[PDB]
């Protein structure tokens, strides 16, 4: 009872909602430009470095 | 920006109220400036004033490393209906245990919401808080829309 | 003398200019004097906010730079601006914990931001009648003590005064205190002036007219009302200082120059206050 | 993306191409009340065997 | 279920635009606090005050 005032005061669960597009589509030109920009080199980034 | 140092210039408040001393010094560095400038708009301090280890400067002096071991900013403490204007001083965010606010959670907190523990803010009180190096009070932090550390409680 | 001047005229292009100049070319900073020139520039300009930060910098820098009293009743004429009265009595406080020692000005300064602030409810947080017996209480105050006198004083004591029956809505007071400064100010310009008193009535008269008394004098013509008992009455020293200028302006309509008001001591009916505002104005 | 850790190497050379890497993780304790550090350290993979006790790292 | 992923790429592409009006909504509030603020310091005699400290 205590945990279901986080969620609006509704008690149980309704299945997640599927997503209809599992991927990501070619029209979203935002999420292409962040997966094609260069990623951040270095600790902070995500990657690799060059010698390593 | 040692929290040590708050605390210490804190309880010396406190205690130069209990004497009821009309003057008194406290470290010269940017956030005891900054705490002291709060609280004199707030009107918790008479006046501010630089001057040297032995007392405010008779002439302008410029601050440099040659002197800043003996600077001192120097607080004119209020007294008013035979009670202290500044009467307790202290710390809400310790060293050993640092609290740092989201927004709605400072709007909480004036809100009559306990968070983390902190009392909530009282009518009469004032609480201190720092972002981005600089120093305000948690209405002017919230109106800023800053996520800050909440530093001190002056009532 | 250039920042006075340049306050005078509310330059505030000659007051940077003048203030750059000496920086740069000079080596020169305010001192006391220069930066209580531009707190009173910045009160001018309606900027109270810029002013007491200079105020909080005047006290900050150095004691040479601290705020004497000069500077205290500046800042008291900003608050009277604000209609500030708690930042007044604070200022009071401070003047007398830092030793500093009052003036005749300083006084006149503090009952005129009471009397300021007693105008309306809100502004005063419903202490009004308060606020004008403290008003009263420091130009009592006044009374006691010589203090230093300017030779404007006198006339800024008269007004305060007629603010504080002003905002009483006291038509007795404000009557006898118009009649009492008409008469004295026509008196003296006419028993020293070198041009023929009938030649030149225009200009004596001009002169004589104060813009300022006449707008109190219909202040408190607008706020009468009949039950109102006047603040000042309570006192037994209010009561006495009443009884001395009502008695002298009755004295003086008694005994040429001759105003409109009616040949009675006070106002008891709307018609009445009607007709002598239509009359003076 | 694949998780990535700040660190500072502790142990190296003990094994061939592994290193000790000491990772340390913000965590709020309740019962304190108190943001506090949470040390671990992890066994990883070090192909040339480049870093060097005391470097500071990614893992 | 050709309507269903044709309406749902739509969707999706609505909601970018929505957010890019947003956060270009908020700078555009940055720039009136930019106006506000050179009002007030308009206002400088190029003395040294305490806040400013």
């Amino acid at each position: 009872g205590k945990g279901a005032a986080k969620y609006g005061f509704k008690s149980g669960v309704f299945p997640t909602t599927r997503s209809i597009l599992k991927s990501p589509t070619t029209k979203q030109t935002d999420i292409i430009n962040k997966v094609k920009s260069p990623k951040p080199k270095g600790v902070l980034g995500i990657g690799y470095a060059k010698g390593v | 920006m040692s929290l040590v140092k708050l605390a210490n210039t804190c309880a010396h408040l406190q205690n130069c109220s209990k004497v009821r001393v009309a003057l008194t010094s406290i470290p010269y560095t940017k956030l005891q400036l900054q705490f002291a400038y709060n609280l004199y708009q707030q009107g918790f301090l008479s006046s501010l004033q630089k001057g040297s280890t032995m007392g405010p400067d008779k002439d302008f002096v410029e601050v440099t490393p040659d002197n800043i071991s003996t600077r001192r900013l120097w607080v004119g403490l209020k007294y008013r209906d035979n009670k202290p204007v500044l009467s307790s001083c202290k710390l809400i965010s310790k060293p050993n245990s640092r609290i740092h606010l989201p927004m709605e959670d400072m709007k909480k907190l004036c809100s009559g919401v306990t968070i983390r523990n902190i009392k909530p803010l009282q009518p009469g009180e004032l609480i201190l808080v720092r972002a981005h190096n600089n120093i305000m009070d948690i209405n002017e932090a919230i109106s800023k829309k800053l996520d800050g550390e909440v530093l001190c409680r002056v009532k | 003398n250039c920042l006075k001047y340049s306050t005078k005229c509310s330059s505030f292009h000659d007051m940077d200019y003048f203030i750059t100049k000496f920086r740069d070319d000079y080596g020169i900073t305010p001192n006391k004097q220069n930066l209580t020139t531009v707190i009173q520039f910045y009160s001018r300009k309606e900027m109270t906010k810029q002013a007491w930060n200079t105020f909080d910098t005047m006290k900050f820098l150095s004691t040479k730079h601290f705020p004497d009293i000069c500077t205290y009743n500046t800042m008291l004429r900003i608050c009277e601006k604000e209609r500030n009265f708690p930042k007044a009595l604070d200022l009071f406080q401070e003047i007398q914990d830092h030793n500093i020692k009052p003036t005749t000005n300083t006084y006149i300064m503090m009952a005129r931001v009471l009397a300021s602030s007693s105008s309306n409810a809100v502004v005063s947080e419903g202490k009004s009648d308060s606020l004008r017996l403290l008003g009263w209480k420091y130009l009592h105050e006044l009374e006691d003590k010589n203090l230093y006198r300017h030779k404007k004083d006198d006339l800024n004591l008269f007004l305060a005064m007629m603010a504080l029956a002003a905002f009483d809505g006291d038509i007795e007071l404000s009557r006898a205190l118009y009649y009492l400064f008409i008469a004295k100010k026509y008196k003296t310009l006419c028993a020293n002036w070198k041009g023929n008193i009938l030649v030149d009535q225009d200009t004596i008269w001009k002169s004589t007219l104060m813009p300022e008394m006449l707008n109190y004098l219909m202040l408190a013509y607008a706020r009468f009302d009949p039950r109102n008992l006047p603040v000042l009455s309570g006192y037994e020293k209010g009561i006495e200082l009443r009884r001395k200028f009502l008695r002298e302006f009755d004295s003086s309509m008694r005994l040429k120059f001759k105003l409109p008001f009616l040949p009675i001591s006070d106002l008891n009916s709307e018609a009445q206050v009607l007709a002598e505002s239509n009359a003076i104005w | 993306a694949r998780q990535n850790f700040l660190g500072l190497v502790v142990s190296q050379g003990k094994m061939q191409k592994t290193v000790k890497v000491r990772v340390e993780t913000k965590v709020f304790n309740k019962k304190i009340n108190k943001e506090l550090f949470h040390r671990r350290d992890y066994l990883v993979h070090d192909e040339g065997e480049i870093s060097r006790e005391g470097d500071l790292v990614r893992i | 279920l050709i309507e269903a992923f044709r309406k749902e790429e739509a969707r999706l592409l609505h909601k970018h635009e929505y957010l890019q009006k947003r956060t270009k909504e908020l700078e555009k509030a940055k720039e009136l606090e930019l106006e506000k603020l050179n009002k007030e310091k308009s206002s400088d005699l190029t003395i040294m005050t305490l806040d400013k400290m």
